[PDB]
């Protein structure tokens, strides 16, 4: 069990600015092969959530250009760069190292 | 092998084919998203242009 | 890209076994592993377990005795069974795949299926 501790708690963002989420734990986070496994999460709510970010500094598939958060060592932070009316939500960030998985308590970015 | 090229390693790789006694396959699952997968040639035939 | 589809029983009475099933198209059961995690209401998410497709099964030290998850090869969707229900456990079961097992592609995360535990 990997307790995950996120940093901040929320985000009440302006439209329009340069915005950053953390993410760390209470271990070093790499694979054997070199690639980190850390994921980024964001649940519109009552609604399945959707992935952005994925392997830690790795631009996601059919994701654009302002999600392309890393970091260094054990704490990464996913950067936005642009801040929209469609970024209501709540963000989750999430390793994949060993079993168990534990997902973080959420980040309620809004307005 | 059906588009031209040669492989590398042959005789290793002809001679694990040989003690394997069978090929099992599993499904890699390996899900591609962003990008297409319907590459083919013609020198590939099974009913047109094809591919492995 | 597979798509995802979950049912089951909504308003269930607590301590009998629990009905859960969850229909996918595409990769068919038959090449990647899928798992399981379960929503707390308004609370912190967590995860249940993963099963691979050939029925290797591996959970989550919180909670292994009562959850059971089916394999179903045959049929075209793979379902989950708890035992010993719990108003506590009233929960927003989601039924998914995810990145770090081995495939890259997002999660395609199926639809809530969301269950009452009262009397
Ligand atoms: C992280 O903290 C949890 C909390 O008890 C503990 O169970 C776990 O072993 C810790 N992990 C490491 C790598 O220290």
């Amino acid at each position: 069990d990997i307790v995950m501790t996120q940093s901040p708690l929320s985000l009440p963002v302006t439209p329009g600015e340069p915005a950053s989420i953390s993410c760390r734990s209470n271990q070093s986070l790499q694979h054997s092969n070199g690639y980190v496994h850390l994921d980024w999460y964001r649940q519109k709510p009552g609604q399945s959530p959707h992935l952005l970010i994925y392997l830690g500094f790795n631009r996601a598939s059919g994701v654009p250009d302002r999600f392309s958060g890393g970091g260094s060592g054990t704490d990464f932070t996913l950067k936005i760069s642009r801040v929209e009316a469609e970024d209501v939500g709540v963000y989750y960030c999430m390793q994949g190292l060993q079993t168990p998985f534990t997902f973080g308590p959420g980040t309620t970015v809004d307005l | 092998v059906c588009y031209p090229g040669k492989f590398v390693n042959e005789e290793a790789l002809r001679q694990i084919l040989r003690e394997s006694g069978g090929i099992d396959k599993e499904a890699m699952g390996f899900t591609y998203s962003g990008i297409r997968t319907n590459g083919a040639t013609s020198s590939c035939r099974r009913s047109g242009s094809s591919f492995y | 890209q597979v798509q995802l589809q979950g049912s089951g029983p909504g308003l269930l009475r607590p301590s009998e076994t629990l009905s859960l099933t969850c229909s996918v198209s595409g990769v068919s059961i038959n090449s990647y592993y899928w798992s399981w995690v379960r929503q707390p209401p308004g609370k912190a998410l967590e995860w249940i377990g993963y099963i691979y497709y050939s029925g290797n099964t591996n959970y989550n030290p919180s909670l292994e005795s009562r959850v059971t998850i089916s394999v179903d090869r045959s049929k075209n969707q793979f379902s989950l069974k708890m035992t010993s229900v719990t108003a506590a456990d009233t929960a927003r079961y989601f039924c998914a795949r995810q990145g770090i097992f081995g495939d890259y592609g997002s999660d395609y995360w199926g639809p809530g299926t969301l269950v009452t535990v009262s009397s």
